[PDB]
């Protein structure tokens, strides 16, 4: 299947009127070249391939950079560098979460891919051996570690991959997970009414899909014990949606985020260039 | 004789004439209908009130002034304190509705102006506070039958509690997008020397089959002048708007004691 | 083990690459799909649809909703009603359109474009405007003579609101890209008075038109790249 | 149990897909779909509009 | 198919005078032995296999080799160092380019290979953990990253290839992406026309391809942070152009090249060596 | 050998994947299955 | 020896499974089995009990 | 979708080929093309010159 | 996994080596070709 | 095979009383 091909036409002279309408109606203009000029025969032979939405999407895209560290902690605060745990989101970066909130409803299945990088924190404290990761996936209600090292890393039903350092960026596919028949990039709306005269508070109430949204928790560790060298390591998530479905279509984000809503900053709300005039080529 | 300018509505007990009207719009061409078996979620027996709450509601007047910046509500908020449509709403957990949305605004062949009326699946809009996201009260987000209006300026509170308001920033559609973009959303255009009406007939859209009513908005509808209302007799004449909205196909599910959300 | 060999790209991560790989749930059971209006199966189903062109975007209107309407009045002046480059990604004007969103993912461009226009007069006002497209390489138009030489409509204002001026697909490589680039240039959109807006008394003799672009059916783009028109601070 | 299809043309040609995995959420992109109706976003209108003809009789 | 077999054939007496032509017809002279000498028969089974574009461009070849390292900068210079661009080009090099300008007009599919190679810049600075590079496609229009760790990194939907040290060299096909029906090696032309009395200068305008030529940019960085130890890599790019057809042949370049076009330079136009006599074997 | 290519996911331990493995003690003689009663194959079998 | 199954359907569908090993413990998961008999558990009792008619008479 | 061809011969055979890819730009190289006609370059003259005749006539 | 072994030549690059890899920009819609006058399929055409 | 569809039914003024049972029964 190809774009429309042009066929040969001339001139007309007639009560039938193709370049006149009424935009009211709430229809876009409809004619084409040939309604208004002479054309030419032009065979189409181009084809829409790469505008499908799973074209669009086809891409790993990231999504987040989480930090953690393997050394001798002696502090709370050292101690919780030892592992990280991340509220899973396309939320933290702009580029998917733009393409994405083109519409209002999707359903996919998602490859996650992760890029993971490490550097000597130091030269004087000697060497590390290559190090094992622990990407652990902690669905809403299972247990989040408050260490490193403490029972919730046994993984016996959340999903766990295990990455040595140095090998293929790892991978794995992810189910259509909504609870809904589609995920909502937009909710108008809260997670609970607000009742006549209850004493619950009001005044510290969110709006939107952040009181509703749910993805659970990425939980990430260093396996191995300390050495005398710190290394400090970044993770990189990808997200690529596939086997894509899209509805409702919106105009696309024209001022910076600020945030997880569609919230706007003072400063940053004038996205036009003036031109010096309305007659500037 | 027949004509896209003359046009007849009736639901339930309710008519609607125009003899200016621009056609009319069924949403992404899809006509409302009841919930499939195949596509059904809650197994109680639904609540269909039919003629009831399937009827024209006529909201309180707007007045369009040359400084007006335009108009939101929300739906079925809108619709909450409407007859039985708002009782079998607020008596039962879940419902479901399409719309006939029928905005109204007469003027002369002396006056020029446009409106574009615009239905916005979930019209999530910005908040009033940069010491916050996402930080809006139930009360401001559910205003009913009055609505809101849009502003061309956005002044943040100073305090996050001053700032649990949209920030309804009319270029920016309340949303972080421009307006100019907005026709990609199902809408009409008053033209005041074209039309004195718009149409939308709107299905039932969500990512779920049924949902709660009172704590989910499903449609946005927009009222912004694209070209201000000009009349060279009187710059400072207003000319009212009035919004008229049957729910269709309703259904309810989960009856229980009556909701009764909190007013401050 | 079967004897294997392996070449070139061997556990590189290409973030366009089309791999299977193991399901992290496996035996899950998805929700179960319900029709849902307004399916989207081409981001060139959305670039057919008409936005409005901030076409006053001038100093004091850019960024309001007074950069939408396009200044008419009845005085009948020869000077151009408004002028842009047909650069549909790239031009100040025109990127920011729904079409200009979505060319901005894309490399190249290549097709037919559609400018749609709706008069916001009063009824008791007349007119008619020429609306001409230039196709590119001679004098920019700056007057009537020369913008009615290239590809045109005479626009008569009356009961249909609206007027579709073509800027048909004329060039010389197959596809334009999605930059400000002198090899693919687009040419020149103009408009003037034919006649001029005429009005009776008690009725304004300044008014409006809205200026609306999409794609035609024989439109597409293609090679996929990040847009400039979101970033984020690091 | 390999499916061939047409590969997308270059420069101047099918190709064979196994599924190695029992969860469909494994598998590489979905096949081209090449479905659209414009319409439902551009002409969304009750009555219909012949172009030919005044959009407003 | 085969090169041409001689046939038997003995000597003429004859009216019939293959040897004579006339090369002013613009045809190259056409007799061969069997035409003017006594020939044996001698069947031949040699092909031309390796001479078929096919053949003649069936090689990976560097194109480039580009420079990044890893350190910790303090310096914008030293930040600059931390990532590369480069315009994607085959005129770096004179080897490939060489053998496409045997032709005016190709098409082809491209085989991108990378040899990444690193060396420590001192011994006194301690280690480095293995690194991985990203090695990001910017298609024109894209934007091009201004630090090695800003936002156009996440490559949502530009093409990106994460390469970890000491794996196989990374490869990727690239499609004939040509705006044209076919790649132009030779433009002979402007990219805009200059019009009478324009104030638009004509002083600093360039000619030919390089108005109109632009395949992107390659954008590489190394994803780790600092070690102690600064690490300078080297990228080689190459390129092998496949599934070939080539149009309207060319006399090769017989001299240096000194840029992007057809210049040469004058210390270098002299390609012969004088032969004692013209009598020389 | 066959020419491979290594993609993402490469040497990664998922616990929720689902391949083959060699058996550490092969050609082994397994008990033979008898009848127990109460056999249970679905957990909603012990919700209901 | 290729077995052709189902796929677990996703958003939106066989897959093949060759057998490697000559032990059925280095196979991969049993295929889904939805046998369930919860009576066996929520009421064994010797004498049928119709949900309308009184347990006990 | 296995295609089989003759190999280049060597020293003293036929080989198999699966496309992985569903781009023909990841294709392996185009098969051995022989076409030629040498006759566009070296003699693209309007009218035939039989070798044995006189060039000009 | 199918039991594998590596041979030599693994991962080396050979200039001259014929392979498959992954296209960098899948789905990609290629300009349709047309005929240009003066194709050359053997270097010993341009020899001849 | 899937979890347990709900079959359209009304309302019953019936001798039938499947509301009511005896779990000493060990059902
Ligand atoms: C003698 C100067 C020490 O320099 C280094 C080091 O060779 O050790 C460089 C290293 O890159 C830096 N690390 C970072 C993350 O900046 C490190 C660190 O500051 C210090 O050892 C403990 O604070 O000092
Ligand atoms: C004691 C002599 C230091 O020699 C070296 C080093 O062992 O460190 C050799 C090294 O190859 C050289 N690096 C280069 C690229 O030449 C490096 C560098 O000059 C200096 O450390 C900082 O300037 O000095
Ligand atoms: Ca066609
Ligand atoms: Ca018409
Ligand atoms: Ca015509
Ligand atoms: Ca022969
Ligand atoms: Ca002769
Ligand atoms: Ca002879
Ligand atoms: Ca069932
Ligand atoms: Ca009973
Ligand atoms: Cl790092
Ligand atoms: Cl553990
Ligand atoms: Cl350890
Ligand atoms: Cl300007
Ligand atoms: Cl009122
Ligand atoms: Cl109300
Ligand atoms: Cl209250
Ligand atoms: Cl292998
Ligand atoms: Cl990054
Ligand atoms: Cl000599």
């Amino acid at each position: 299947p190809t774009a429309q091909s042009t066929p040969l036409t001339s001139g007309v002279n007639s009560q039938e009127v193709p370049a006149l309408t009424a935009v009211e109606t709430g229809a876009s203009g409809q004619a084409v070249p040939s309604d208004v000029i002479e054309t030419r025969h032009v065979v189409n032979y181009k084809t829409r391939s790469e505008s499908t939405l799973e074209s669009f999407f086809g891409r790993s895209a990231c999504v987040t950079i989480l930090e953690v560290e393997n050394f001798n902690a002696t502090t709370d605060a050292d101690r919780k560098k030892q592992f990280t745990t991340w509220a899973i989101t396309y939320t933290d970066t702009v580029q998917l979460r733009r393409k994405l909130e083109f519409f209002t409803y999707s359903r996919f299945d998602l490859e996650m891919t992760f890029v993971i990088t490490e550097r000597y924190y130091a030269s004087n404290t000697g060497h590390a051996r290559n190090q094992v990761y622990q990407l652990m996936y902690i669905p809403p209600g299972a247990p989040r570690p408050t260490a490193w090292d403490d029972y919730t890393w046994q993984s016996s039903s959340n999903p766990s991959v295990f990455y040595t350092y140095g090998s293929a960026p790892p991978r794995m596919s992810i189910p259509y997970v909504g609870i809904a028949n589609a995920y909502s990039h937009f909710y108008d709306g809260f997670a609970r009414v607000p009742l006549k005269d209850e004493t619950v508070d009001s005044g510290d109430t969110y709006y939107g899909l952040v009181t509703i949204n749910d993805f659970g928790t990425l939980a990430v560790r260093v396996v191995n014990e300390y050495n005398p060298a710190r290394i400090t390591s970044k993770i990189r998530v990808y997200m690529k949606p596939k086997h894509v479905r899209c509805w409702c279509p919106r105009p696309p984000r024209a001022v910076p985020y600020r945030g997880e809503g569609v919230d706007f900053k003072q400063d940053s709300i004038t996205p036009l260039t003036a031109v010096e005039n309305i007659n500037t080529f | 004789g027949y004509s896209d300018r003359v046009r007849q509505i009736t639901l339930g007990n309710s008519t609607i004439t125009t003899q200016e009207a621009a056609n009319a719009v069924v949403a992404y061409g899809e006509w409302p209908s009841y919930l499939d078996d195949k596509e059904a979620n809650p197994i109680d027996a639904p609540t269909e009130p039919d003629v009831s709450s399937n009827r024209f509601y006529t909201l309180d007047s707007v007045q369009w002034k040359s400084t007006s910046r335009g108009w939101w509500w929300k739906l079925p908020d809108a619709l909450k304190d409407m007859g039985m449509f708002g009782q079998n709403m607020y008596y039962h957990y879940l419902g479901r509705s399409g719309y006939t949305v029928h905005v109204q605004c007469n003027a002369s062949k002396f006056h020029q102006g446009a409106l574009g009326v615009f239905a916005i699946p979930e019209y999530v809009m910005a908040c009033n506070t940069e010491a916050k996201t996402s930080y809006v009260s139930y009360v401001n987000a559910n205003p009913g039958e009055k609505g809101g209006v849009f502003d061309n300026a956005y002044n943040p509170s100073a305090e996050a509690s001053e700032g649990r308001k949209f920030a309804a920033l009319d270029y920016l559609l309340g949303c972080g997008v421009l307006a100019g973009n907005a026709f990609v959303y199902p809408h009409q255009i008053i033209n005041l020397r074209t039309n004195n009406s718009a149409t939308l007939v709107l299905p039932y859209v969500n990512s779920l089959a049924i949902d709660c009513m009172a704590k989910h908005n499903n449609w946005g509808l927009v009222i912004l002048p694209l070209c201000k209302l000009d009349y060279a007799p009187n710059s400072s004449t207003e000319i009212p708007i009035t919004v008229t909205i049957a729910p269709m196909f309703t259904e309810f599910n989960g009856l229980r004691n009556i909701t009764v959300p909190a007013t401050q | 083990g079967l004897p294997t060999m392996l070449t070139p790209g061997s556990s590189q991560f290409l973030t366009s690459d089309d791999f299977q790989s193991p399901c992290a749930l496996p035996n899950f059971d998805v929700t179960p799909p319900i029709h849902i209006p307004g399916e989207v199966f081409n981001m060139m189903e959305l670039a057919e649809i008409d936005s409005m062109i901030p076409m006053n975007s001038v100093t004091g209107k850019a960024n309001t909703m007074e950069m939408y309407p396009i200044p008419l009045d009845d005085k009948g002046s020869a000077t151009p009603i408004f002028s842009i480059s047909l650069s549909p990604a790239s031009d100040k004007r025109l990127q920011y359109t729904m079409l200009g969103e979505i060319l901005n993912y894309y490399t190249h461009w290549t097709g037919s474009l559609r400018f749609t226009f709706l008069f916001c007069g009063s009824m008791m006002a007349t007119g008619k405007i020429l609306l001409s497209y230039s196709p590119p390489g001679a004098k920019p138009p700056t007057t009537r003579k020369d913008a009615m030489l290239g590809t045109h409509i005479i626009w008569d204002l009356g009961l249909q609101s609206s007027c579709t001026m073509l800027a048909p697909w004329i060039s010389n490589t197959v596809y334009r890209r999605c930059i400000k680039d002198d090899f693919t240039e687009g040419g020149y959109i103009t408009c003037f008075y034919q006649t001029r807006i005429v009005v009776p008394s008690g009725t304004p003799t300044s008014m409006f038109m809205l200026a609306f672009v999409s794609a035609c059916p024989d439109f597409s783009v293609r090679l996929l790249r990040d847009t400039n028109h979101i970033s984020q601070r690091t | 149990g390999a499916q061939v299809s047409s590969q997308k043309v270059g420069a101047h040609v099918n190709y064979t897909t196994i599924n190695y995995y029992k969860d469909s959420a494994s598998n590489a992109a979905s096949k081209l779909d090449f479905s659209q109706d414009p319409s439902k976003f551009t002409e969304p209108v009750k009555d219909i509009m012949i172009k030919t003809a005044p959009a407003l009789n």
